[PDB]
C-alpha cells in the first residue's frame, strides 16, 4: 500500500503527510522522528511512501518506508544545501508573458514590468481593479509559457 | 507459623478460592482561573 503527501513535522519531532486541503487529515501518514533524522527530511518536503494500515491501537497509517521525497530519491535528501543557505541573486531568467484570451494584459505588462526567475513582486491596485482578473491572466500566461515552472497559486 | 502466622499451600491460588473486585473511584475538574481556565486537554505542552 502506498500514500503520499507533504512533509509537516511536529514538535515532537515526528511528523504527518498532508494533502492538498494543507491541515490535518484523517488519511494523514505517521512520520516517526527517526525517518526524518535518516532521510533528513524537512517541513513541506513532499514524501511518497509505501504504507500499512494503522495497527490495533493505531489512529493513523504509517509510512513502514520512504521511496522518494520531492520525486526524488531520498539520498539526495542527506546531501544538500539548505535552503536558508542558497545565495541569493538578481532575477537572472526574464520570463516573458502571453496569454491568448488578453494578449494586451500580458503586452502591457511585459512593457512595464518583465518577470524574471526568483522574482519578489507585486500588483497595487484598490478593490475591483482586475487584480483578481489580472492575477488570472498572468496564471494563465505562465502555464502557457513556463510549463516547467511548478504553478502554485 | 511464627506467633499467628498462616502458611498457606499454593493450591487456593491455583483455585480461584481467595479474591474479590476492588473498585476505585477517582475524579478531577477543571476550573476557570483568573489566570486562566484550566482547561480539560489531552495536551502536555513541553516533549512526549
Ligand atoms: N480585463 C477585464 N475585462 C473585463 N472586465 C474586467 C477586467 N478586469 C476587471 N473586470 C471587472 O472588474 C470586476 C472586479 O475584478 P476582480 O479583479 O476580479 O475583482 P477585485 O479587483 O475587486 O478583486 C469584475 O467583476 C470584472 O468583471
Ligand atoms: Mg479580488
Amino acid at each position: 500500500r502506498l500514500v503520499k503527501g507533504y512533509l509537516e513535522i511536529s514538535q515532537d519531532g515526528y511528523g504527518f503527510l498532508t494533502e492538498n486541503l494543507h491541515n490535518l487529515e484523517s488519511r494523514v501518514a505517521i512520520v516517526s522522528a527517526g525517518l526524518i533524522k535518516q532521510y533528513a527530511l524537512r517541513a513541506g518536503d513532499y514524501v511518497v511512501g509505501q504504507a500499512r494500515p494503522p495497527r490495533e491501537n493505531e489512529r493513523y497509517a504509517t509510512l513502514l518506508k520512504v521511496e522518494a521525497v520531492n520525486n526524488l530519491d531520498p539520498e539526495a535528501a542527506k546531501n544538500r544545501p539548505r535552503f536558508d543557505e542558497l545565495t541569493p541573486q538578481f532575477p537572472d531568467r526574464q520570463i516573458r508573458l502571453e496569454t491568448t484570451p488578453d494578449e494586451l494584459s500580458t503586452r502591457v505588462i511585459d512593457l512595464l514590468a518583465p518577470i524574471g526567475r526568483g522574482q519578489r513582486g507585486l500588483i497595487v491596485a484598490p478593490p475591483k481593479a482586475g487584480k483578481t482578473t489580472l492575477l488570472k491572466k498572468i496564471a494563465n500566461a505562465v502555464l502557457k509559457n513556463e510549463p516547467d515552472i511548478k504553478v502554485i497559486v | 507459623n511464627f506467633e499467628d502466622a498462616i502458611v498457606i499451600s499454593e493450591e487456593l491460588l491455583k483455585r480461584d478460592f481467595y479474591t474479590s473486585i476492588h473498585i476505585e473511584r477517582y475524579e478531577i475538574e477543571a476550573r476557570d482561573t483568573k489566570l486562566g481556565p484550566e482547561r480539560i486537554t489531552r495536551d502536555i505542552p513541553h516533549l512526549s
